[PDB]
């Protein structure tokens, strides 16, 4: 009984081992939005007579 | 066809740590399987028939 407490605690010890690590790399990322219409800011003038 | 199979259990194991450290819980374990944990001794010399 007192056998199976020792080995009990040894395998606990060796069970502590860290296997790897996961993680997300996202920074430096920005969404992108879309501009649907190209802004020209023309306006034609012209004369009542068309001259 | 016919064969013997002695059937001592099924035990897991985990890899990536130490094999010996597993097989001395699984010591005890067998051990209380066979009877042979604690001090014994063995009586079959009545276990007979003429």
């Amino acid at each position: 009984e007192d056998m199976a407490k020792i080995y009990g605690a040894v395998a606990a010890v060796s069970k502590n081992v860290n296997s790897s690590v996961t993680y997300e790399v996202k920074r430096g990322t920005h969404e992108l939005i879309k501009v649907p219409t190209i802004p020209h800011n023309l306006v034609l003038i012209q004369s009542d007579n068309g001259k | 066809h016919a064969l013997i199979k002695e059937d001592l259990g099924q035990w897991p194991v985990e890899t990536g740590i130490s094999l010996v450290n597993q097989a001395g819980v699984f010591a005890v374990q067998l051990a209380n399987k066979l009877g042979i944990d604690k001090p014994f001794v063995l009586d079959a010399g009545s276990n007979y028939f003429t």
